[PDB]
DNA sequence: ATCTTCCCTATTTAAATTGCT
DNA sequence: AGCAATTTAAATAGGGAAGAT
């Protein structure tokens, strides 16, 4: 008993989305893709900051980003490799004496919700936050092992039943409880309007710097993939006072609201896995919380 | 004054206020002393309770309880009891347990009976809420309640332990917390603390539902010590498994409603009252563990 | 449990109080209940008895004996139940009652005389400098003092003078100036700064000359002229004629006050000091409305001006009057009958039957009870205070958590919260975790008690929850500092809640040994304040020295005198009721009270020698106390263990120390599976209780239930390297200490701490006591000032443990029980005994315990300290995030056994550390890295 | 006058003003706010509030609403009609930044651009601290911030929903 | 709220005879027939009974019940030979700790296991005579009492049946009966419609722990309707267990020493009061019923 | 002085009535 | 039916004065 958890334990990111290149196309011309290109305006301002009054008097020639769809084209195509990984269960820096009994206490896992979930937020569109809002047609293709599915209408909330994401699920859960690896190609194709303005991924800018910077690969707008990657295990429903999927954390933190949903009420993440390595039994949610943190990987060293 | 409830569906529960209970002429009668003496049925009566300004004799009560009707002493609209005996077979040549309670106990005992009959209290919570339909609340079947019901019923169908039942419970019970508070133009969260009209408004409508579900729960002669949702160690846990039938349903929109109209108690006690005799809410209750008992 | 009820209260509250004693009891009939009902009954009818309103008249018999008596009933002195009751009873020559309330009066009528000055108008007002350069109550007293230096002051017409200003305001005559006195200082007393005149001041007059402007009044002084220049509209009709009766009472009382003593003087200025700030504070709090402009004294919450001058003195003066009346006519409320307490002592407590030896009737008292520890001294302290009657006493403890344990002992032996008030005055965020449902324990704090009738006397009706506590507790479980304010303080108010708390309650300090030598200086102050009123002092030490038993009798035998004294009686002498576990005597000594203690402690001893000894101790040979601790560890491990598991506590001196010990231990390479803890003082608030709670489920003894919370299955040494924390107030067993050498009652603790429990006698050892104190490396001039008696002015002429202490020693409390001034410069014990008595001495000094003289100035509330520590500054964590200069670190993490975290809570560093970072770590505190 | 509300639910992905943004927008541009129909909100405290408020006249139906708001039906909420015998009417604030009113100086006074910049040098540089939203317009291509706040009720009102003069 | 006093400790004790009980004030009291109120005290009485000319109201029975005091009325016997039917009001508003009622509906379901149960609770009457010896009457360690309750115990270890049971319980009733009629010197045979003192003293005693019964009963939650011993003649319920098993230990010898010394009945009640409150045969009967439940 | 009788003296209990739930 | 508010009034307690031994 007490088996003490390892200080160097870590586990790899099982779910590695590229970044969501971003395209336009038609809605009946969807094979005409031209990138979507961020434009940046000039916006003349005095600076204003605490730590130097003296530079109030003249400079701070901003020039903030903005990427919207051109005149020509009503719809906005998102693309982006999610590559699924299996033995999850495998420490990278960990070891074997904790992260074996792991493996030993979640083999009774249901990866098959958790692969359901994680392919209904790839198809929902939970990977197209601001770009969904507002759209009047939402459409994603995805491509796996030569195998097309096509996905209109799901609401993105709640994880209801179609067999289309449910084929994919079969697939991804066998990897997700096996050995390899699995890609899906996903195309987002969101019907917004004419020239409507899109939303890219944001770098960081400090308090000052410049406004905003959207997400560039070699010009064209995209999306961070660690952004899709928290769009994928977005499937936390299993937290006590549980009303939305929040993104699955060792705490059950979300940063934009201000509250930790899983931590100081002992269902975070280490405790659980601690009782699982002490063996107290698990209920089915949780381990499966356990398996999805795993399968997001990172550090629980302590 | 007096009134009618029904249980099976007989009208057999019949609640006496104001009137002093005693024998004239051989016979049980009550003097309502704001009026006139009323005889009471014997055939089709076999549940009689006293509300305030009610006193009974020990003649009339032996005759009463001679008779097949068994008495209980109940706040006014006899929806919350506070004394009562335990239902038998017959209340004169046998003392043995009822068949409901009997098959209660062997449902409790198999653990997958639990878990299964676990699941019917709780389709029962989503029966409720369509059945029940209130012309003030929400409509059940607009796309976000019904949205609620499916991943609720969807929930229920694939759990296989009570803790997954318990978080689902969870889910369920805000969800329509969170609805019923978007609808009203609240931020409102469930707090038995909290001091605004809505949350101690569903206070009071939930001690009210455990009194229907404790007379619900008597009236087949089921004890209350014997939950299927909440743990062994939670008192009287059966009567809020019971209770929570109706709480989503019936106790929330009333206790939303006049909590938006923000009037005082009493006339909640009226409302309450007044909706669970014109839909025969005990009744429903009633039938409700007559299917979960016999299957 | 059979009791019986007998009501006589009028009103509807009569029918009132009838609902609830008729909800328990049943009706006798002519308002009078008898049945059988339970403990916890009891106490739900008293809770739902007294909280019902004002008014209740309730008195309870258990058998014959009164239960409780709610209210101020007189009820039974003999018979019980009452008839004819009336008014003149006994009308005496009461002299010095007509004396306080002469000098309250004629002082309350001048206290607010120097108001009157045209700056204390415009400090009200708002325009100058709200600090004076003279305060108002000095100015007063140069009015009083001009006024009497022109005209008679006790028999004529008032009218102020023109007054200049005056260093000194004090003359010859005893009476005018206890008048001035009580002027200048109701609201701080003076404090002189002259070594010379602390050097020799003694008398009432002679130290009072000394009292000069200079003492804390003369702030700035830059605009004297006009704080002298004063107006005379106090000339009204209602302020001269009270005036007049009040000096003319004065007049006629004052010829009993020069064949007063000293100590009398003294003590009945106290009282007038008390009253005459209880009724300033009590008129100063509420607000009267009403005004007559011109002239105005304090200011409201919006700073609008109220209270003017003339009916402010008339309110303070009968408020003080009231004031003085009620504490001076008071039967106070009293604990209830506690009938676990009342039958036989059966095995270990069969001493406790000692009380049937103990006259029932003595009005006073003296207990120094010398019992050891685990034979239940506070319950015997209880029982000693039920056998005289009802029980009103104060548990004055050292420590929150010994004041918990008490508070934990009276609650499930027999005392409800209706008679008991525990009193910890910081509240702490240690909470019990687990099981709120499942606790039976954690003592908390409601106290439904009874509320008494001096809470109307006090300022804006007491206070909130505290002051209500403190005030209206028959039994107040206390931390000691909310009573040794009682003797006086600087500045405020804050010494009549104590004052009239200890006036008239018992008191019962238990283990004041622990205390400081200020502290204990202070508490024998407090042991005299409480013996002037005729309360009972409970003395609860075993390893008392006769010096501190010596000086706490005549603590009370000087407060004794005042009380028998003041009540006109001839002085019989103090009933002294030494107590240990072997016996009991009582004899009523006026004198030749050396001779009877040190033949107790003789016979206390010879009683403890015919034992087996329990703590063998053996001063090691080597130097170096680093391998000292190392190689006494392994022989102690060798010989002491329950096999193979034993229990070691490090007991070392200070912080750095502990820490030193541990990284050595921590390092030390052996085959020993060594398991190390720190139990310091400087952690952090949830780490520190988590500490606490472990050591003392995992140290009991007294059963096999810690075999569950050690790896008790492998052989291992678990260790506890701990500062003077561990041998103050902790129920610890250890199988052996080593003991780092700072003071000799550190050894008898720490032997205390060693076979607690159990009754095993130890074979060759089971203490090794190091050879040299740690800061002799660091000091050879002096290495025993901390944690101990030696100082700059007491040096041993060596260091060396083989010349200053036995190298083989049975260790009890003999050596220090026994008392040795000779040879204090080569052994520890008579170095400790001479400290004792070089400091609690039957002198007056300044810091001294027989304090007169200087009872009047603030000297010894400023030199001498309760509980001086160093400047001590607060770092807190945060949410695991640190407020100043502490930097986190990493332990070793060698031999850790266990390791709390800590989030929140804070560290006490002194100021000298401040400098650099304490360094915080998660498993010893702070240190100098 | 009665009323209906529109108030924006799991919006925690995506700011909740945004959605109050979109709905705002996606009520202007199918019609809706054609002279009549206004908006308030009853959590203006320092945000613009959840819920948006529509107290038309003549009566707004769910139904019509419900269609034009199809687009953010995943995150929205729509109460039955009720009725609101007084609403807390607000309106539209704007602010203006230096070569704005430079341009203005361009066209209305003629002058030349030094001299309006001599004109306008030490003054203006308001800012506006009001609760505000942030608006897509159509017609004029760029995205900008409306603030509102607290005025007396007009019996006219704007395509957006705010009173006139 | 505070502690609301726990049963086993609760102490007063009555049966009312010929008084209407009502509120007054405040308190729960009776009036008789002639303008004397009499107060109960709610807060500590056990049991309250109601014999012939009672009538009690709502709100007092409701002050009874929330506070936690057992109500039965006490007439209602029309057999020739067995006291029949005791209506009893039970305070179920107070929910009831859970997992003694499950340990008790894990004995009586199982066969073997109720069986195993009504053994011990057969020799607690056994050990009931021993603990619990009287001043007065026999000496329990006679020759006769040891031989009678020696063969009792040898019989009823043989035992394997119900039936068994039911015999012995028969002999063991016999046995004791005749010699307490030995003892006093009188001819006894135990009819409930008998005028002799030393049967309706037996009767009153019956009453009695009756409601001390219900009270132990209800204090673990256990309902009266679980008879671990059941037959033709014992039909009455648990209480006709846990009611006997202080028969002949205390209320027989009791009710033959009152009916010897021949005075009025309010010294039998008191004498009911005093060896049920000195000797706490409630609390030993409900620390036996724990020590019945987690074995 | 002590004690009793009687007159204030008003303070102190018990009944009576009656909306209110 | 219990209670509460609130009146109404009968009575209980006490203090002062005066008359006895
Ligand atoms: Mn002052
Ligand atoms: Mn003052």
């Amino acid at each position: 008993t007490k088996l003490k958890a390892p200080a160097v334990l870590a586990y790899s990111r099982k779910i590695n989305p590229t970044n969501a290149l971003m395209f336009a196309v038609n809605w009946s011309d969807r094979d005409n893709t031209t990138a979507v290109m961020v434009g940046t305006k000039t916006v003349a301002g005095t600076q204003s900051v605490r730590g130097n009054p003296n530079d109030a008097d003249k400079g701070n020639i901003q020039t903030v980003n903005f990427a919207n769809l051109p005149h020509n084209k009503n719809t906005l195509l998102v693309k982006y490799n999610v590559k699924f990984v299996g033995d999850v269960f495998k420490a990278e820096l960990g070891g074997g004496e904790y992260s074996n009994t792991l493996q030993t206490a979640l083999e009774n896992t249901d990866f098959g919700t958790l692969a359901y979930r994680y392919v209904y937020n790839i198809a929902a569109g939970r990977t197209l936050w601001r770009n969904r809002v507002g759209a009047e047609s939402i459409e994603t293709v995805i491509t796996v092992n030569d195998q097309t599915f096509t996905f209109s209408d799901l609401l993105v909330n709640e994880f209801d039943e179609d067999v289309d994401v449910a084929e994919i699920a079969d697939m991804v859960a066998g990897v997700l409880s096996g050995e390899g690896f699995v890609t899906l190609k996903v195309e987002h194709y969101m019907l917004l309007g004419e020239g409507s303005e899109v939303f890219p991924s944001q770098e960081f800018v400090e308090n000052s710097k410049l406004s905003k910077q959207l997400f560039d690969l070699n010009g064209q707008a995209a999306m961070h993939d660690q952004k899709i990657g928290n769009a994928i295990r977005t499937i936390d429903t299993w937290y006590e006072d549980a009303t939305t999927p929040i993104a699955v954390e060792p705490y059950g933190s979300v940063v934009r609201n201000g509250v930790a949903y899983r931590a100081g009420n002992k269902t975070d993440l280490f405790t659980l896995m601690d009782g699982a390595v002490n063996g107290k039994s698990l209920t089915e949610e949780d381990q499966m919380f356990v398996t999805a943190n795993l399968i997001r990987g990172g550090v629980f060293g302590g | 004054m007096q009134k009618q409830i029904l249980t099976s569906q007989k009208r057999n529960m019949y609640i006496l206020s104001r009137c002093k209970v005693l024998v004239k002429n051989g016979q049980v009668c009550h003097l309502h002393e704001d009026g006139n003496v009323y005889t009471v049925p014997y055939a089709n009566t076999v549940f009689i309770g006293l509300a305030e300004g009610t006193s009974i004799t020990n003649e009339a009560m032996s005759m009463l309880a001679a008779n097949g009707v068994i008495v209980f002493w109940t706040k006014g609209g006899g929806y919350d009891m506070f004394a009562a005996d335990i239902i038998c077979h017959l209340p004169q040549a046998d003392y043995r347990p009822t068949k409901y309670m009997q098959n209660w106990v062997r449902l409790w005992l198999d653990e997958e009976k639990k878990l299964s009959a676990a699941k019917e209290i709780l389709k029962m919570r989503v029966d409720s809420l369509s059945t029940h339909v209130h012309d003030f609340g929400v409509d059940v079947e607009n796309k976000r309640v019904s949205s609620i019901v499916n991943k609720f019923d969807k929930g229920v169908t694939q759990a296989t332990s009570f803790e997954s039942l318990l978080g689902h419970e969870g889910t369920f019970v805000k969800s329509l917390y969170k609805e019923y508070a978007l609808e009203y133009e609240i931020e409102f969260k469930r707090d038995h603390k909290s001091a605004d009209n809505y949350n101690k408004f569903l206070t009071l409508g939930n001690y009210y539902a455990y009194g229907i579900a404790r007379s619900s729960l008597w009236a087949l002669g089921i004890d209350n010590s014997f939950p299927l949702l909440h743990g062994s160690t939670r008192r009287g846990g059966l009567v809020f498994d019971v209770a929570d039938i109706i709480k989503t349903s019936i106790i929330l929109p009333l206790a939303f409603h006049a909590a938006d109209q923000g009037m005082s108690n009493t006339e909640f006690k009226r409302s309450c009252v007044a909706y669970f005799d014109k839909n025969d809410i005990l009744a429903y209750l009633i039938n409700n563990i007559k299917r979960l008992c016999m299957e | 449990m059979f009791i019986r009820i007998k009501c006589f209260s009028k009103q509807p509250i009569a029918k009132k109080v009838s609902r609830e004693v008729s909800a328990y009891l049943e009706y006798t009939g002519n308002n009078t209940w008898e049945g059988h009902i339970s403990g916890q009954g009891v106490s739900n009818l008293q809770t739902k008895l007294i909280n019902v309103g004002k008014g209740v008249k309730v008195v309870c018999n258990y058998q014959d004996k009164v239960l409780f008596a709610i209210g101020n009933v007189a009820m039974s002195d003999t018979g019980s139940v009452p008839k004819y009751t009336t008014k003149k009873v006994y009308k005496p020559d009461d002299s010095i009652f007509t004396l306080k309330q002469g000098l309250v009066g004629v002082a309350a009528l001048w206290h607010d005389l120097g108001k009157a000055n045209s700056y204390f108008q415009r400090k009200l007002r708002g325009e100058c400098n709200p600090s004076d350069p003279v305060r108002h109550e000095w100015v007063s007293g140069v009015i009083v003092s001009t006024f009497a230096k022109g005209n008679d002051w006790l028999s004529d017409d008032f009218i102020i003078p023109e007054v200049k200003h005056s260093d000194n305001v004090f003359g010859d005559d005893q009476v005018l100036n206890a008048v001035l006195w009580l002027i200048n200082t109701h609201h701080k007393k003076g404090l002189v700064e002259d070594p010379i005149y602390r050097a020799t001041k003694t008398m009432f007059t002679e130290t009072l000359q000394c009292v000069n402007v200079n003492g804390g009044w003369f702030n700035y002084g830059d605009n004297i002229d006009e704080c002298y220049k004063i107006d005379t509209s106090f000339i009204t009709d209602t302020y001269v004629k009270q005036l007049n009766r009040y000096r003319k009472k004065l007049l006629a009382t004052k010829h009993i006050w020069f064949t007063l003593g000293e100590d009398q003087k003294i003590a009945i200025l106290q009282e007038c000091r008390v009253a005459l700030m209880l009724g300033d504070s009590n008129f100063s709090s509420d607000l009267i409305g009403g005004d007559g402009s011109h002239l105005y004294a304090n200011l409201d919450e919006c700073g609008n001006l109220k209270q003017t001058l003339t009916q402010h003195l008339l309110g303070v003066t009968d408020c003080a009057l009231k004031a003085l009346f009620t504490i001076n006519h008071h039967k106070p409320v009293k604990a209830n009958f506690i009938p676990t307490i009342a039958e036989k002592g059966e095995g270990k407590f069969a001493w406790q039957n000692g009380v049937n030896m103990v006259d029932s009737s003595i009005d006073n008292m003296f207990c120094i009870n010398m019992a050891s520890t685990g034979k239940g001294k506070t319950l015997a302290n209880l029982k000693l205070l039920q056998h005289f009657g009802n029980v009103r006493c104060s548990f004055g403890l050292g420590m929150v958590s010994l004041t918990k344990q008490t508070a934990k002992q009276f609650l499930d032996m027999g005392v409800d919260y209706n008679s008991a008030a525990m009193v910890t005055g910081f509240s702490k965020s240690r909470f019990n975790l687990g099981s709120e449902s499942l606790d039976q324990d954690e003592v908390s704090v409601e106290y439904w008690g009874q509320t008494s009738s001096l809470s109307k006397v006090f300022p804006n009706n007491n206070a909130g929850f505290k002051n209500k506590k403190l005030l209206s507790a028959p039994i107040l479980v206390t931390t000691t500092d909310h009573l040794v304010k009682a003797s006086g303080v600087k500045k405020g108010n804050k010494q009549m809640l104590p004052y009239v708390r200890c006036m008239h309650s018992d008191l019962v300090l238990d283990e004041i040994d622990d205390y400081g030598i200020e502290d204990m200086v202070v508490l024998a102050r407090l042991v005299y304040l409480t013996a002037c009123y005729g309360n009972k002092v409970i003395i609860s030490s075993a390893t008392i020295t006769p010096a501190i038993s010596n000086i706490f009798y005549e603590a009370y035998s000087s407060g004794y005198k005042v009380f028998c004294a003041n009540k006109q009686t001839t002085y019989k002498g103090v009933n002294v009721v030494w107590w240990d576990e072997f016996g009991i005597k009582v004899e009523k000594v006026t004198d030749q009270f050396s001779n009877l203690n040190t033949r107790f402690v003789n016979k206390r001893i010879t009683n403890l020698l015919e034992s087996t000894p329990k703590h063998k101790a053996l001063v090691v040979d080597q130097d170096d106390n680093m391998e000292a601790v190392k190689q006494s560890i392994t022989t102690l491990h060798n010989a002491h263990n329950s096999g193979g598991v034993s229990f070691g506590l490090i007991r070392t001196t200070t912080i750095k120390d502990c820490v030193a010990v541990t990284q050595e231990l921590q390092n030390w390479e052996t085959d020993l599976s060594i398991k190390i803890l720190c139990y310091h003082s400087r952690f952090v608030g949830d780490t520190k209780a988590q500490m606490e709670e472990y050591l003392s489920k995992v140290l009991n003894r007294k059963g096999d239930e810690y075999k569950k919370f050690v790896d008790t299955t492998t052989p291992t040494a678990y260790i506890v390297v701990a500062t003077p924390v561990v041998e103050v107030g902790r129920d610890f067993d250890f199988d052996w200490a080593i003991i780092e050498p700072s003071s000799e009652r550190s050894i008898v603790q720490c032997a205390g701490r060693v076979l607690r429990h159990r009754s095993s006698t130890p074979t060759t050892h089971n203490i090794h006591i190091l050879k040299y104190p740690f800061k002799f490396y660091r000091n050879s001039n002096i290495c025993y000032d901390v944690a101990g008696y030696e100082s700059k002015g007491y040096k041993l002429k060596s260091k060396n443990m083989l010349d200053i202490y036995k190298k083989e020693s049975i260790v009890n409390s003999v050596n220090r029980l026994q008392g040795d001034a000779a040879f204090y410069t080569k052994s520890l014990t008579a170095l400790e005994h001479k400290v004792l008595l070089d400091k609690l001495t039957t002198d007056i000094a300044d810091t001294n315990v027989f304090v007169g003289g200087w009872q009047l100035t603030a000297n010894p509330h400023e030199y001498c300290k309760w509980r001086r520590g160093t400047k001590n500054e607060d770092l807190v964590l945060t949410d695991g995030k640190w407020s100043g200069n502490v930097t986190t670190t990493k332990p070793i993490q060698s031999k850790i056994w266990r390791k709390w975290q800590g989030e929140n809570g804070s560290i006490t560093v002194p100021e000298y550390l401040l400098d650099k970072t304490i360094c915080y770590n998660d498993f010893y505190g702070g240190y100098e890295n | 006058y009665n009323t209906i509300s529109i108030t924006v639910v799991d919006a925690d992905d995506v700011g909740v003003n945004f959605v109050v943004s979109k709905v705002l927008s996606t009520l202007h541009n199918k019609g809706i706010f054609n002279g009549e129909v206004g908006v308030t909100f009853p959590r203006m405290d320092k945000n613009v509030g959840d819920i948006i408020t529509l107290f038309s006249k003549t009566g707004v139906d769910r139904k019509v609403l419900t269609s034009t708001l199809n687009t953010l039906t995943d995150f929205i909420h729509i109460g039955k009609p009720k009725e609101a015998d007084k609403v807390k009417t607000y309106r539209k604030v704007d602010t203006k930044s230096k070569g704005k009113l430079i341009r203005r100086c361009i066209k209305r006074k003629g002058v030349s651009a030094e001299t309006a910049e001599s004109l306008y040098g030490n003054y203006k540089g308001e800012k506006c601290k009001l609760p505000y939203i942030v608006v897509n317009s159509k017609s004029t291509g760029q995205r900008f911030s409306m603030f509102l706040e607290e005025c007396e009720n007009s019996e006219k009102f704007n395509s957006y929903g705010l009173c006139i003069v």
